[PDB]
C-alpha cells in the first residue's frame, strides 16, 4: 500500500532535486 | 552512469546493488518491490555467450546503500537468495527480447529511511506515461565513461524516445517488450546507463498520485553515451503477468 | 571493496 512513497521524500513532503524535471516534462 | 550526477540520501530506497562474493565485485543495478522480492535484468544473471551462469551461492543483494565501496554500517543491509527465476522466453539466442528475472530473498528485508519498494505499473500507469517526451531516471553505481567509478550512487533523467527513432538508431531487432530513452544530437543534454548499471530501474513520478513507478530495467546499449545511440529498457508492465505468475506460486 | 562482516 506504501509503495513508492519515500521516507525522505513525498512521506514527509520534501522534493528532491529534480524530480521537478520529471513533471515539467508530463505534458499532457 | 555517464553524465549524470550525485544522488541525494534516500533518493532511490528501492536501488539494490548485486554484488559478486568471489571476487568481490558489482555484478548489476536491480530493485526492491516487495519485503522479499528483487527486479533485476536476465541478462545480469544468465548469458550463455560469455559463459555467465550464476547460482543462487554465487552473491548476495546489499539493500540502502550510498557509497558504492563502504560496508555502510547501521545502514545496508545484506541479504542472501533463496532463489532465482529468470523469465522461460527470455530470448539471449537472438536480440534479448524479455530481459527481465527476479529473486527471492531467503529472509524479508525490514523497511527503513532507505530501504524502501517501489510500485509496478498497471495498465492504466502504462498508458500514462509510457509517452516520448516524457521523462523517467536512471539510478546506479557503473561506469562514469564508456572507456573511472563512482563514489557513490549516480542519478539522470532521460526522455523517452519515438519508437521509429529508436529503430532507426540500431541494426538489431526491437521488440513491443523493449522501449529506448536519452537525448538526441540536436537536444544539448547527455546522459545514459553504462557498464555496472544494467538490471536496475528506469523508474517516473506520476503526476496523479505521486507515488514512483518502474517502468523499465536497464537493458542493454551500444556503447554508452554516444551521440545518435539509446539505452534500450526492458517494459516492465508488458511483462508484468509473468512477474505476478512467479510471485503467486511461490 | 571493504570487506563485509
Ligand atoms: C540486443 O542484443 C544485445 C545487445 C547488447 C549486448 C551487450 N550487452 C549490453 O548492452 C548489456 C550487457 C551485455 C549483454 C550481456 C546483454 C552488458 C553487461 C554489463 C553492461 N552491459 C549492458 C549494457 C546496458 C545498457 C547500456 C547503455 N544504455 N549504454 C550499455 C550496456 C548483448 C546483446
Ligand atoms: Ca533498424
Ligand atoms: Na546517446
Amino acid at each position: 500500500a506504501d509503495c513508492g512513497l519515500r521516507p525522505l521524500f513525498e512521506k514527509k513532503s520534501l522534493e528532491d532535486k529534480t524530480e521537478r524535471e520529471l513533471l515539467e516534462s508530463y505534458i499532457d | 552512469i555517464v553524465e549524470g550526477s550525485d544522488a541525494e540520501i534516500g533518493m532511490s530506497p528501492w536501488q539494490v546493488m548485486l554484488f559478486r562474493k568471489s571476487p568481490q565485485e558489482l555484478l548489476c543495478g536491480a530493485s526492491l518491490i516487495s519485503d522479499r522480492w528483487v527486479l533485476t535484468a536476465a541478462h545480469c544473471l544468465l548469458y550463455p555467450p560469455w559463459d555467465k551462469n550464476f547460482t543462487e551461492n554465487d552473491l548476495l543483494v546489499r539493500i540502502g546503500k550510498h557509497s558504492r565501496t563502504r560496508y555502510e554500517r547501521n545502514i545496508e543491509k545484506i541479504s542472501m537468495l533463496e532463489k532465482i527465476y529468470i523469465h522461460p522466453r527470455y530470448n539471449w539466442r537472438e536480440n534479448l527480447d524479455r530481459d527481465i528475472a527476479l529473486m527471492k530473498l531467503k529472509k524479508p528485508v525490514a523497511f527503513s529511511d532507505y530501504i524502501h519498494p517501489v510500485c509496478l505499473p498497471d495498465r492504466e500507469t502504462a498508458a500514462s506515461l509510457l509517452q516520448a517526451g516524457y521523462k523517467g531516471r536512471v539510478t546506479g553505481w557503473g561506469n562514469l565513461k564508456e572507456t573511472g567509478q563512482p563514489s557513490v550512487l549516480q542519478v539522470v533523467n532521460l526522455p523517452i524516445v519515438e519508437r521509429p527513432v529508436c529503430k532507426d538508431s540500431t541494426r538489431i531487432r526491437i521488440t513491443d517488450n523493449m522501449f529506448c530513452a536519452g537525448y538526441k544530437p540536436d537536444e544539448g543534454k547527455r546522459g545514459d546507463a553504462c557498464e555496472g548499471d544494467s538490471g536496475g530501474p528506469f523508474v517516473m513520478k506520476s503526476p496523479f498520485n505521486n507515488r514512483w513507478y518502474q517502468m523499465g530495467i536497464v537493458s542493454w546499449g551500444e556503447g554508452c553515451d554516444r551521440d545518435g545511440k539509446y539505452g534500450f529498457y526492458t517494459h516492465v508492465f508488458r511483462l508484468k503477468k509473468w512477474i505476478q505468475k512467479v510471485i503467486d506460486q511461490f | 571493496f571493504e570487506e563485509i562482516p
